[PDB]
């Protein structure tokens, strides 16, 4: 069996999810989006802010609860056939990362600029406010979360200590999230200019470049795939 | 839709827009809509606010629905930012090209370098047809007309293209052969010095040649076509000429002013003495875009938002016509749902409980007077 | 020298010089040569120069072939920087003194804190003589008289000579014996200890309490000697008074302004309204350095560099006399060599194409009027 369809879904979801997002938010960016003291941006924006908040602390809680509570007590015993099935699913989770990183850290990021520098801006909270920092990044930080304690968990090659690069690729990205204070705190006071290249954009870049463990995670994760069943073949 | 979150009295205290005009409230696709009226820059500029040395006059719109055809300050075009003096009254005239169907709030404001932006009253204006109908013709000094919609998208298109197309095959050519996992276990188990081998550099040789040289035929065909170009146009342009307004006949001391909280009214005690040689009255108090209107004395025909206007908000204690070289201590209470609409009651929260606004004064024949007036204005709660 | 490089339209919009004369174009060694003239600060002052809050009256030349004696902005002397304001005209006077022989382009120049130099025009002075014949002498307020040449000198050499003396006896010291080689392997292999011994030690403290003793006895010696001495003497000098200059009597208004490219000429299209009461006649137009003239009108005899100079670069499409009251139109052609020399054609590389000047309008009587105009200046190709 090996590399099963779970990964068509790893896509699929995401895309679905994230294209059906951008089109509530073009349907309603303007008209109940643009001002956000009237009443129909509470119903249609503020509302989303909310429902997505409980929801993606309960979607946190459950699939890291779940993905603990479900660890591999006996890892010695792992025959090298499963190991390579386990491994495929770890390189599945860590793709749904990277979808979910593409999702939030390219897409409605530089959708923040086309909003921010056409639109008259109003609150902490405008739509690009609630679909980017609120919903995308908690995304691509809960699958990041999910992928790690897998790899913890299933892989004996990730298990008997926390990977350096695996953790810096996990928590990094993580502190954009709140770097948004920084954000906030960039515009408000600091720089009314809607620059996006401001040093009050800083905390997000110098997290943005914590993504690049992603180089060490991949070479360990091909060392984890490459234990007992490594070939042969390769090198042979 | 911008202001209602700014701070109150940074509404109050930058700029006040009167005598706007808006040419058409519905408009075709092509068709041109001109926005007119008058701002005058108040003295007490707020010190978190830079001095407007440098200020564009720009459009409050959700995206390029409608195209800014012509900019004016003064009787001047304004393509670039402008410098504005503080106390100076300056007139505007923005022309806009109907784009994008829809209903849309069109706001004239200004940008100002270091202080952000200052959102003048906003109008809601139709557009009606179709997006595929508009045009943007323009003709250069080349004695070619291009329509800037689509103008170099199909070569900024082929240019990606082909260079997106070269970098992919680069990474093809790479990518045919195993990539990843037999690739290091070679690197690491023992030199590898097999993986990198000819004719492998003589396509990376093809590869950086051929970049090279595309790059500079490219640019030299570049230059043989479009031979005449000239660098981005920009800079600060000085010399605004503001109007030249005559001296008021009406001064005007606010003695205390007040609001309740909460409440959707202004209060404040006034003492008017009238100069000149006619008798005036009190019609109009301009506070933050918020139109209050005694509707005995002065009535609005020139379209002003609704929300914006306040018909009968302007109440004032004795309103009877002003005789020349009289002085009298009159309280003036502007009240409308307006007050709280647009948050003029959240100067509480403000860190600087100070108002500004302008005072329109009406004599007999119709001759209006513009006074302007600062102070403290301070919450009441009992 | 340094101009016909910065950009044209900055050359044109920052400082208008004119009135330039010119005491000497030819003298000896010690003889004083006076510059004397009018700059107009220009309203239009360029974004990208800072305001000339801190502004130097300086000299453009290479190097101290002439000492600047003196320096006047107003009437009074500038030997610091001084703040100019923007739209006012000031009269300047530059005193040098020669001290070079050779022919030497000299150029009265203003140097702004934040914007760079702004270069006027440059003449030729022609000097004759021998540098050795050179004094500047000067009188102190302890009553001596120095020559500025070598007042100083061979205190700065002795001292100068006594420490690097003192330094090179002591590398001398250690290097009497083995060097690099043999001490390296001394300290590498064991313990060294062995190359720094008495009366190493005893040497090493003779130099530093001699170094200590001897700079204090220097200090105590200089200021036995001069015991009056004084701090440099800097600051931003306030207060230059500008010229009263009359209001002008003719209004300009440019409508439209072009250029050839590639060309020598500059062709504009000006509405003239005469107030006052005389006819009037335009007789100069003056961009940056560049001096147009209608010859038919006026004529220059203040000796004005001639490749700067267009005796009739100004021609006029109808430069009749202007009556009191008459307002009309006319095609002024500014063309001369000068527009391509100092690169005032390549405006077209600028990124702001807008051109500033003076036009000076002249009587039948001979007084004459300044007007200044400024415009976006239009490359035309076909
Ligand atoms: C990592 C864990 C992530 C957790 C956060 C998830 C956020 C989900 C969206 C929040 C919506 C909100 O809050 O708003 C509630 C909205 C407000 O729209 P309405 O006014 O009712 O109009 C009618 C609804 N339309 C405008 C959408 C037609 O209505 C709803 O009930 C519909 C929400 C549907 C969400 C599920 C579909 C997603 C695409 C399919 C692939 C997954
Ligand atoms: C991973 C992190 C998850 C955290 C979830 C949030 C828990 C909030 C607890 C209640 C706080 C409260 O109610 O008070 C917060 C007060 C509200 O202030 P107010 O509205 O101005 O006025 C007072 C109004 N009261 C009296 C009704 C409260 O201060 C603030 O403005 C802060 C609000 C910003 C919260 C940002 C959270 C973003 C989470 C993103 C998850 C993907
Ligand atoms: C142990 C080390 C930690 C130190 C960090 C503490 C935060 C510093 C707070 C500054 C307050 C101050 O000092 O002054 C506040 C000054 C006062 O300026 P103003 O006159 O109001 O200008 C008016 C201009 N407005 C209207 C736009 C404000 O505003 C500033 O210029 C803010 C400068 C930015 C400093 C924050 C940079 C954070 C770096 C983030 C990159 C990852
Ligand atoms: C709406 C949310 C639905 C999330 C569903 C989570 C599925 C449960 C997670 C999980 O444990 O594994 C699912 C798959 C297949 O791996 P499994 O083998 O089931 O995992 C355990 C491994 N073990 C069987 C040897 C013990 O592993 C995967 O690759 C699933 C990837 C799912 C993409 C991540 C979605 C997260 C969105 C916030
Ligand atoms: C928010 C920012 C995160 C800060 C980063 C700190 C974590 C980095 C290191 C790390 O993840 O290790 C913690 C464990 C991995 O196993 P260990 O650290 O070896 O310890 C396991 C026992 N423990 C679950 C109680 C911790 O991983 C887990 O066991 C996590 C799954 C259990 C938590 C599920 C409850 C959370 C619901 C919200
Ligand atoms: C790899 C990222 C793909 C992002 C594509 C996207 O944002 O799609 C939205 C956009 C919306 O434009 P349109 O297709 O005209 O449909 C408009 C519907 N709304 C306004 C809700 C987006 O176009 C599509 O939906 C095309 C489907 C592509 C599938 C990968
Ligand atoms: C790694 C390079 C960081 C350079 C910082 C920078 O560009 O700051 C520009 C800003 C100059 O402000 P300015 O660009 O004039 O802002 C104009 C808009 N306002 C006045 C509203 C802020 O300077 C500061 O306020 C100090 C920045 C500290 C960085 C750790
Ligand atoms: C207004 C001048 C701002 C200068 C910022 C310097 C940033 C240097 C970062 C090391
Ligand atoms: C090393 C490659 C240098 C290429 C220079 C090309 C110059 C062409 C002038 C138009
Ligand atoms: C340790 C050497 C300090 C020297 C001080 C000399 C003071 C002299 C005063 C004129
Ligand atoms: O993070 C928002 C983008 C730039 C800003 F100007 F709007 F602030
Ligand atoms: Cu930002
Ligand atoms: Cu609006
Ligand atoms: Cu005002
Ligand atoms: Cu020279
Ligand atoms: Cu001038």
């Amino acid at each position: 069996l090996l590399d099963k369809k779970w990964l068509t879904f790893a896509l699929a979801i995401y895309t679905v999810f994230y294209l059906w997002v951008r089109w509530y938010e073009g349907v309603y960016g303007w008209s109940a989006g643009l001002d956000s003291f009237a009443p129909e941006f509470e119903t249609y924006w503020m509302n989303f802010l909310y429902t997505e908040i409980v929801l993606e602390i309960v979607t946190a809680s459950i699939l890291w609860g779940y993905l603990w509570k479900t660890r591999d007590r006996n890892l010695a015993a792992l025959t090298p056939r499963e190991e390579l099935r386990r491994n495929f699913t770890h390189l599945v989770w860590l793709v749904a990362y990277a979808w979910a990183i593409y999702w939030g850290a390219s897409y409605f990021t530089e959708q923040d600029g086309t909003w921010h520098q056409t639109i008259v801006r109003d609150t902490d909270f405008t739509p690009s406010h609630i679909i980017e920092f609120y919903l995308s990044y908690p995304i691509y930080i809960i699958t990041g979360f999910a992928a790690f304690i897998y790899a913890k968990t299933r892989l004996p090659f990730f298990a008997k200590g926390i990977s350096l690069p695996y953790l810096v690729l996990v928590v990094g990205p993580f502190m954009i999230l709140p770097n948004v204070g920084l954000n906030e705190w960039g515009h408000t006071f600091w720089f009314m200019e809607e620059l996006f290249v401001a040093p009050l954009h800083y905390g997000f870049v110098i997290f943005g470049w914590l993504a690049l463990a992603v180089m060490g995670t991949l070479t360990q994760t091909f060392y984890s795939f490459a234990q007992g069943g490594l070939g042969q073949s390769l090198c042979e | 839709h911008g202001e209602k979150s700014q701070a109150a009295f940074m509404r109050m205290r930058t700029i006040h827009w009167y005598d706007l005009s808006w040419s058409k409230e519905k408009v075709k696709i092509n068709e041109t809509v001109e926005i007119k009226g008058k701002f005058h820059v108040f003295e007490g500029w707020p010190e978190t606010v830079d001095e407007p040395d440098v200020a564009f006059l720009n459009v409050g719109m959700p995206g390029p629905v409608f195209i800014r055809k012509e900019s004016y300050i003064g009787g001047q075009l304004v393509p670039r930012s402008v410098r504005l003096e503080i106390g100076k009254t300056y007139d505007f005239r923005v022309v806009l090209k109907a784009r994008r169907p829809g209903d849309w709030h069109v706001h004239t404001m200004m940008n100002v370098q270091g202080g952000g932006p200052i959102i003048g009253p906003g109008k809601w204006i139709t557009v009606e047809g179709s997006m595929s109908e508009f045009r943007n013709p323009v003709t250069t000094l080349t004695g070619q007309t291009v329509d800037l919609e689509n103008y170099n998208e199909g070569n900024t298109y082929f240019w990606h293209a082909f260079w997106f197309a070269i970098g992919v095959a680069w990474i093809g050519y790479w990518s045919r052969r195993p990539i990843f996992i037999p690739r290091l276990l070679m690197v690491d188990a023992g030199r590898a010095d097999e993986l990198v081998s000819a004719t492998d550099r003589k396509v990376a040789m093809g590869f950086l040649a051929a970049t090279i040289l595309i790059v500079v035929m490219a640019m030299s065909s570049a230059n043989s076509k479009y031979p005449i170009t000239i660098p981005l146009q920009a800079g600060t342009m000085r010399g605004m000429k503001p109007l030249e307004l005559p001296a008021p006949t009406v001064s005007v001391k606010v003695e205390d002013a007040t609001y309740r909280v909460p409440g959707r009214a202004m209060r404040m005690k006034l003492t008017i003495t009238n100069h000149g040689n006619s008798p005036i009255r009190l019609g109009e108090f301009y506070t933050a875009s918020v139109r209050f209107l005694d509707s005995d004395v002065y009535k609005d025909t020139t379209g002003y938002p609704e929300d914006l206007l306040a018909e009968d908000g302007l109440s004032v204690s004795d309103n009877s016509p002003l005789a020349p070289g009289e002085t009298r201590t009159v309280d003036v209470t502007a009240s409308d749902a307006a007050w709280e609409v647009y948050r003029l009651s959240d100067i509480i929260y403000d860190p600087d409980s100070r108002f500004a606004g302008l005072l329109f004064f009406f004599d007999a024949t119709g001759n209006r007077q513009v006074v302007q007036i600062d102070a403290p204005l301070i919450p009441s709660f009992m």
